[PDB]
RNA sequence: UAUUCCUCAAUGACCGAUAGCGUACAAGUACCGUGAGGGAAAGGUGAAAAGAACCCUAUGACGGGAGUGCAAUAGAGAACCUGAGAUCCGAUGCGAACAAUCAGUCGAAGGAGUAGUCAAGCGCACUCACUCUAACGGCGUACCUUUUGCAUGAUGGGUCAGC
């Protein structure tokens, strides 16, 4: 849900691994995990911003 | 070296290592040889400090370490350097006498 | 000596008279310690007979500091060293030693600092 | 997995420490019956029921 | 900064005189370092070394 | 005359972390704010740690003369006591050991000293200073006495 | 899952009873040892 | 001349509770195995039970008093002489949430606790006094084994006690 991952096959042998993410890295070299690396979390509930939102009609005797 | 006299050595250790014997040992053996090299070490360290505090001294007064004492080795004045760098700590005017001194003697290049 | 005041004021002599790990301090008693005794007018010597026990020397001073030497197996000259270390001592706790030089007043002319006009 | 060491009593006491209790701010007891008791907790109710 | 023009110096004391530095917009540099010289330093994200 | 009763509970069926979790709340307290802090905390050791706080103000005041009315906690820690053990069967033929614990639980009472008294009754006066943990477990809560009323007119 | 003990009475008493071991000279000889070594159960 | 299923008497630079027989204690027992067979663990209150009447608080005394006793942490119910260590919970002093690394070592600001000595006036300065802590600086990649060579990402060890 929150980075789109594409997860694993709902068959064909698939075992306990349908919604997790995979691989998170490299075998040493790096042998760590890179910052920003996309894992869950928390989502939503954060401040975004809509560019170019067109104003249609405005009302003034109500403010809408 | 007993149990009981590494366990007096390993006074103040943290963790483990002041309570077990297999661990309290090689840290007590460790802590010895650190000892014993540091009796040495020290002898470097003091002369360096003795060394840095009468470069200062003799700076203050326009005249470089080197060229101080070689000018005082050139008049035969034997003040050793522990003491050279109490006189520029503790006694200023006799150190700037020995600076005026040992500029007589040699100047040096520039 | 702490500025012409002797320190050590006994000296305990401990032995026995039966045992064979006695043998060097009873030889010193007879032998080395009459001219100890004759050369420190300032020092009271006092023996002491402790049977079945192995010997020592006790030195108390005037810090009310006491150390224990024990002299077990020794031959007499170890005994009076031991005496003499203890005689010279001024009593202080065997520690090391963080200076070799006290002083109360480390400058004449005054310590070096910012202020200080040539 | 398992542990690659034994966890120091050090680390320990870290741990736990957030997890210590702490004292409850406001206790009320009832003049009648003498029960002690969180606010929002029914005990009992007046005369003349 | 290091208190080491001073006679009672000690390793462990911060006891360095206050340094007051002035004009630092005309300090001298010299070669071609004005645009050879590079600072260089990564935020900690992969392929983010800044210069 | 004496300074510090105590009262020793042996043979508590239960783990010493879990007893110590509640003995370590009433360190520091007066014994009237921790019998009232031990009736609201929801832990099976809070009736144990309750039982031997009681013992050790009755010894105080009874076997020794001091005023149960004064007494602070000085003390309150835990010992272990005779493990019990047992094998725990796991599932492809293996084994551990399972341990049915046992502690010692000892609170030791004093009275307050004047200048003590006098830092309480400090304490209680109205300000918005941060309290030490120590001067919190001096006053630990607040305590309202409240009467039933029946037909408060209202809702 | 099925075990390897059964159990039945009259098959323990015929191969491992007394007379069992009686009317052989291996079981003669497992009495004999069997009473040396002190056994409370000298057959099964 | 051989041997000891046995008896009686005696001896030991033999052992002393992980030792000595497998068994100092109801052991070829408990327990394990279909069976042949395998096979433990576990000694000590006190001189004498005088083994704690009675009181207080808990559901309940093993607690706190009282009393017994030379001594009560000498207060036990197959176990209480002594009572170490690992290990667990507290008390006091100092350090400790802007600074990284075999955790020490050599220096060391400061903080805290505490003694004594005596010529001269009953203070005060002396004993680098002593003890605990250690901000900060320099230096410092465990041990064993095996190797040409190991901080090695080679081996072995969770720790302690006994062997
Ligand atoms: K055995
Ligand atoms: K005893
Ligand atoms: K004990
Ligand atoms: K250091
Ligand atoms: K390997
Ligand atoms: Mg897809
Ligand atoms: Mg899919
Ligand atoms: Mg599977
Ligand atoms: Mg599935
Ligand atoms: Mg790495
Ligand atoms: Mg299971
Ligand atoms: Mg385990
Ligand atoms: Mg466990
Ligand atoms: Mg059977
Ligand atoms: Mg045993
Ligand atoms: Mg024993
Ligand atoms: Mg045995
Ligand atoms: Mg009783
Ligand atoms: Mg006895
Ligand atoms: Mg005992
Ligand atoms: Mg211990
Ligand atoms: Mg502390
Ligand atoms: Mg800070
Ligand atoms: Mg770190
Ligand atoms: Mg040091
Ligand atoms: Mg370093
Ligand atoms: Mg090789
Ligand atoms: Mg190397
Ligand atoms: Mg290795
Ligand atoms: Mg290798
Ligand atoms: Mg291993
Ligand atoms: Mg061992
Ligand atoms: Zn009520």
């Amino acid at each position: 849900k929150r980075w789109k991952f594409k997860g694993g096959p709902a068959s064909h042998g698939c075992s306990k691994a349908h919604r997790k993410g995979g691989s998170t890295g490299q075998r040493d070299d790096p042998g760590k995990v890179f910052k920003g690396r996309k894992m869950p979390g928390h989502m939503g509930a954060a401040q975004r911003t809509v560019k170019n939102v067109w104003v249609y009609k405005i009302d003034p005797a109500r403010n809408l | 070296m007993n149990k009981k006299e590494i366990f007096k050595l390993a006074k103040g250790f943290r963790g483990r290592a002041k309570n077990c014997i297999r661990i309290a040992r090689e840290r007590v053996e460790k802590a010895l040889q650190y000892s014993y090299r540091d009796r040495r070490n020290k002898k470097r360290e003091m002369r360096g400090l003795w060394i840095e505090r009468i470069n200062a001294g003799s700076r203050q007064h326009g005249v470089n370490y080197g060229n101080f004492i070689h000018g005082l080795m050139k008049e035969n004045i034997q003040l050793n350097r522990k003491v050279l760098s109490e006189l520029s700590m503790h006694e200023p005017y006799s150190f700037k006498a020995l600076v005026d001194v040992s500029r007589n003697s040699f100047p040096g290049n520039k | 000596a702490l500025r012409g005041v002797w320190q050590l004021q006994k000296l305990v002599v401990s032995y026995c008279n039966w045992g064979g790990s006695s043998r060097g301090i009873r030889a010193f008693m007879e032998s080395e310690l009459p001219a100890l005794i004759e050369k420190n007018p300032q020092l009271e010597v006092v023996t002491e007979l402790s049977r079945g026990q192995h010997p020592y020397l006790k030195g108390i001073y005037r810090n009310r500091n006491e150390r224990v030497v024990c002299v077990k197996n020794m031959d007499p000259d170890q005994v009076l060293l031991n005496a003499t270390r203890l005689r010279n001592s001024l009593g202080r706790k065997v520690v090391k030693l963080r200076t070799r030089h006290v002083t109360k007043h480390p400058s004449v002319q005054g310590t070096w600092t910012t202020a200080v006009k040539f | 997995a398992v542990p690659k060491k034994k966890v120091s009593k050090h680390k320990r006491g870290i741990r736990n420490g957030p997890k210590a209790l702490k004292p409850v701010p406001v206790i009320i007891r009832c003049r009648s019956c003498g029960r002690v008791k969180l606010p929002h907790f029914f005990c009992c109710s007046g005369e003349r029921g | 900064l290091q208190a080491k023009d001073k006679p009672t110096y000690c390793p462990n004391r911060d006891d360095g005189d206050i340094c007051i530095v002035l004009n630092a917009k005309d300090i001298g540099i010299t070669g071609r370092k004005l645009t050879d010289k590079f600072y260089r330093w990564h935020t900690g994200y992969v392929g983010h070394l800044k210069e | 005359k004496r300074k510090k009763v105590q009262a020793v509970l042996k043979a508590i069926k239960q783990s010493p972390k879990k007893v110590n979790l509640v003995a370590a709340l009433v360190r520091g307290m007066r014994v009237e704010d921790a019998l009232m802090q031990l009736q609201v905390t929801v832990k099976r050791a809070s009736h144990t740690v309750y039982r031997v706080i009681h013992a050790a103000r009755a010894n105080a005041s009874h076997n020794h003369g001091l005023d149960p009315d004064r007494l602070i906690i000085a003390e309150a820690f835990v010992g272990k006591g005779l493990f019990k053990k047992r094998i725990s069967i796991h599932g492809k033929g293996k084994c551990g050991l399972m341990i049915r614990p046992e502690c010692r639980l000892t609170v030791i009472v004093r009275e307050t000293t004047p200048e003590e008294e006098a830092e309480i009754a400090r304490l209680k006066v109205h300000n918005f200073k941060k309290l030490t943990k120590r001067e919190r477990r001096l006053n630990p809560h607040k305590l309202i006495e409240t009467t039933p009323i029946w037909n408060r007119r209202g809702t | 899952p099925k075990r390897t003990f059964q159990p039945s009475t009259i098959r323990r008493k015929r191969n491992h009873g007394f007379f069992a071991r009686k009317a052989t000279k291996g079981g003669r000889r497992v009495i004999a040892r069997r009473i040396a070594k002190g056994r409370h159960r000298v057959t099964a």
